[PDB]
């Protein structure tokens, strides 16, 4: 018949068998994650073997149906997903070598130690030893030997592997009609959907650059406030108009500035709002936390949790001797089976992560109506943005008062509110230049615009100019400091952390305007707005069945990234920061080095 | 009449090879059926559920099978979908009652129950009350299959997977379709 008639029939066979094999892998992996067992490791790996094998043959078959021969977009979108397969095109010897490199990098990253020059008996792994330093130490020299040792022990080992990684990954990518490996990664944002919902892979760079330009003023002022407060701790080594030295940033890479809060808090005489104590005095348990998250989604008109959700989840660490993995996850096991795995504790943190993880489950439930292959977030950024805005609402003092964890007469001081926004910014605004600059480097390396003889030269040029961060020690081309971060050594794209941050405030602002919340965006709670819930469901139910541009338009009214909601969220902190900075320099010189003398 | 060997039967049929039992020459008590509240679906077509207990009919057919909870909507006149089109079809002029109940406790196993099947492909839609039990390879394109699976050549049956942890829409439902014929024969 038609190519399209055959594709539909092909997809129908795929869907029915894929839903079996995918479900059995989910079930087997759930058994392992809720009972770590050498047997459950076997059952898990075999279920993933059957599922991987089938999925691979089926991607090959999908290529027999040329997309140009296919009218229906829903059929087209499913085939498109199937026939982006990977390094299958790569020769067997090159494919075997790429995997060798990939595993070697991951293993020297996960096992490398760094020894104290002061005590050779003290050789720490990143976790827990070096992370403890980089997140807690206020001693310039301690942080420095941790920071430099890591980038020299493991980073130097990674250097020649990463050169071969780029060459091979690029070879695979070009043999798949992609310009380079970076252009392949930008594939996740491509949209060839209806009307003016189309989006090219090259547009992503343009949109990440236009939006970043709009964020830099806010960042520059956050950067100058933090620089001034770090002068009070490292007077010898902080220049009032220079970049910040890279090892003083509160983690190994400066990826987040969250751990600079004790050094930089605006009003250290004010405590954080922390309803943990109220939860213990009201005798909350894990069941009460998830019951309250459930009430929240029902208040905006979304479904309850399923009965199997309550019966089959693991909302509490087991005490039957079963060893489990405690990291919080939300599971869409297939065939109507939705679960959460969490070692829930009676704290404000775990109360907020439960709303976050239940947000994932709500997205999963909404797009279960879609065909198997379209059962996902509109793009790689959507799922977390959705989970995150549930946290934003659940944490607001308005919501905590309605829930009863805050007294009905509670009033937030302007100082407490500035304290809170500043902590938000150290995490949310602080990572935006880091994230953009990292992926911009990788994009340019894959593109061949940064030759290997200039890799570390350009890495630190862009870290100085874009991030305002300067290396404490010069680093020649024996180094490979980008690979010294987990995601780079383990072959994960990074731009998702940038885009989801922008989406999340676009989502939150559009729902808050729908709920007709008046006042500052950062105080908004969408609870009890069924209008807001409907607008939300308009997007969630689509899954990946439409261009992400249209999915975005359904909830926020525009079809692209816009940073104004992010800036609106932080506008109180912004005008405060400008006042604080009025007698200091704002911006930074790209020439001063901590080692220039 | 012996509604108890169909309804409370131990084993049920896959939807594609659905079972049929003739009920005739029979003292017919329909109150016991609509008095049991285990049934999740009890839609009647033509006849009224209570008013059914006082009507007399020429013969009664009791078709029984197992499907997924999501598909119980298809066992109704005027429906489309894989079940209504390829497995069990009700006439637009149907007179009778569709009775369904969740059977997760019986029909779903840990690790999965794959014994219940449904037909995935067919060259055309079933006629009302047709029963296709063939297993010829479905030939989707011009190239022939020669009795073996291959490119564009699919085995036409497919298993349900019934694990007890499935959501309600994916849980096994036992269905009984009661067909009442009124004219062109004497009553029974
Ligand atoms: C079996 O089902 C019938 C419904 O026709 C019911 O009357 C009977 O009570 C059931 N069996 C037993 C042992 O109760
Ligand atoms: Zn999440």
């Amino acid at each position: 018949s038609t190519t399209e008639d055959l594709a539909k029939t092909f997809l129908e066979k795929f869907n029915s068998e894929a839903e079996e094999l995918s479900h059995q892998s989910s079930l087997a992996s759930w058994s392992y994650n809720t009972n770590i067992t050498d047997e459950n490791v076997q059952k898990m790996n075999e279920a993933g073997a059957r599922w991987s094998a089938f999925y691979e043959e089926q991607c090959k078959l999908a290529k027999t149906y040329p997309l140009e021969e296919i009218q229906n977009l829903t059929v087209k979108r499913q085939l498109q997903a199937l026939q982006q397969s990977g390094s299958s095109v790569l020769s067997a010897d090159k494919s075997k070598r790429l995997n060798e490199i990939l595993n070697t990098m991951s293993t020297i990253y996960s096992t490398g130690k760094v020894c104290n020059p002061s005590n050779p008996q003290e050789c720490l792994l990143l976790e827990p030893g070096l992370d403890a330093i980089m997140e807690n130490s206020k001693d310039y020299n301690q942080r420095l030997w941790a920071w430099e040792g890591w980038r020299s022990e493991v980073g130097k080992q990674l250097r020649p592997l990463y050169e071969e990684y780029v060459v091979l990954k690029n070879e695979m990518a070009r043999a798949n009609n992609y310009e380079d490996y970076g252009d392949y990664w930008r594939g996740d944002y491509e949209a060839e959907g209806p009307s003016g919902y189309d989006y090219s892979r090259d547009q992503l760079i343009e949109d990440v650059e236009r939006t970043f330009a709009e964020i830099k003023p806010l960042y520059e002022h956050l950067h100058a406030y933090v620089r001034a407060k770090l002068m009070d701790t490292y007077p010898s080594h902080i220049n009032p108009t220079g970049c910040l030295p890279a090892h003083l940033l509160g983690d190994m890479w400066g990826r987040f500035w969250t751990n600079l809060y004790s050094l930089t808090v605006p009003f250290g005489q004010k405590p954080n709002i922390d309803v943990t104590d109220a939860m213990v005095d009201q005798s909350w348990d894990a069941k009460r936390i998830f019951e309250e998250a459930e009430k929240f989604f029902v208040s905006v008109g979304l479904p309850n949790m399923t009965q199997g959700f309550w019966e089959n989840s693991m909302l509490t660490e087991p005490g039957d001797g079963r060893k489990v993995v405690c990291h919080p996850t939300a599971w869409d096991l297939g065939k109507g089976d939705f679960r959460i795995k969490m070692c829930t504790k009676v704290t404000m943190d775990d109360f907020l992560t439960a709303h976050h993880e239940m947000g994932h489950i709500q997205y999963d439930m909404a797009y279960a109506v879609q065909p198997y292959l379209l059962r996902n977030g509109a793009n790689e950024g959507f799922h977390e943005a959705v989970g995150e805005i549930m946290s934003l609402s659940a944490a607001t003092p308005n919501h905590l008062k309605a829930i009863g964890l805050l007294p009905p007469d509670f009033y937030e001081d302007s100082e407490t509110e500035i304290n809170f926004l500043l902590k938000q910014a150290l995490t949310i605004v602080g990572t935006l230049p880091f994230t953009y600059m990292l992926e911009k480097w990788r994009w340019m390396v894959f593109k061949g615009e940064i030759p290997k003889e200039e890799w570390m030269k350009k890495w630190w040029e862009m870290k100085r100019e874009i991030v305002g961060v300067v290396e404490p020690v010069p680093h020649d081309e024996t180094y490979c400091d980008p690979a010294a971060l987990f995601h780079v050594a383990n072959d994960y794209s990074f731009i998702r952390y940038y885009t989801r941050t922008i989406y999340q405030f676009q989502f939150q602002e559009a729902l808050c305007q729908t709920a007709k919340h008046e006042g500052p965006l950062h105080k908004c709670d969408i609870s009890n707005s069924t209008e807001a819930g409907q607008k939300l469901l308009q997007m969630l139910s689509l899954g990946k069945s439409e261009p992400w541009t249209l999915a975005l338009e359904r909830i926020v009214g525009v079809k692209n990234m816009d940073v104004r909601p992010l800036l609106n969220y932080f506008e109180p902190l912004f005008t405060w920061l400008k006042d604080q900075n009025k007698n200091s320099f704002v911006g930074w010189s790209t020439n001063w080095s901590p080692y220039a003398h | 009449c012996p509604f108890g060997e169909v309804f409370n039967a131990t084993r049920f049929a896959s939807v594609y090879a659905w079972n049929r039992k003739r009920i005739s020459n029979c003292v017919a008590d329909y109150s016991v059926l609509y008095n049991s509240a285990s049934f999740s679906t009890f839609k009647c077509y033509g006849v009224s559920p209570t008013k059914l207990n006082d009507l007399c009919f020429t013969n009664v057919y009791a078709d029984s099978f197992v499907i997924r909870g999501d598909e119980v909507r298809q066992i109704a006149p005027g429906q489309t979908g894989k079940i209504a089109d390829y497995n069990y079809k009700l006439p637009d002029d149907f007179t009778g009652c569709v009775i369904a109940w969740n059977s997760n406790n019986l029909d779903s196993k840990v690790g999965g129950n794959y014994n219940y099947l449904y037909r995935l492909f067919r060259k055309s839609n079933l006629k009302p009350f047709e029963r296709d039990i063939s297993t010829e390879i479905y030939q989707a394109g011009s190239t022939p299959c020669n009795g073996v699976e291959g490119f564009n050549c699919y085995f036409p049956l497919q298993s349900y997977g019934f694990q007890p942890t499935n959501g309600v829409g994916y849980q096994p439902y036992r269905v009984v379709v009661l067909s009442f014929e009124l004219l062109h024969a004497p009553a029974t």
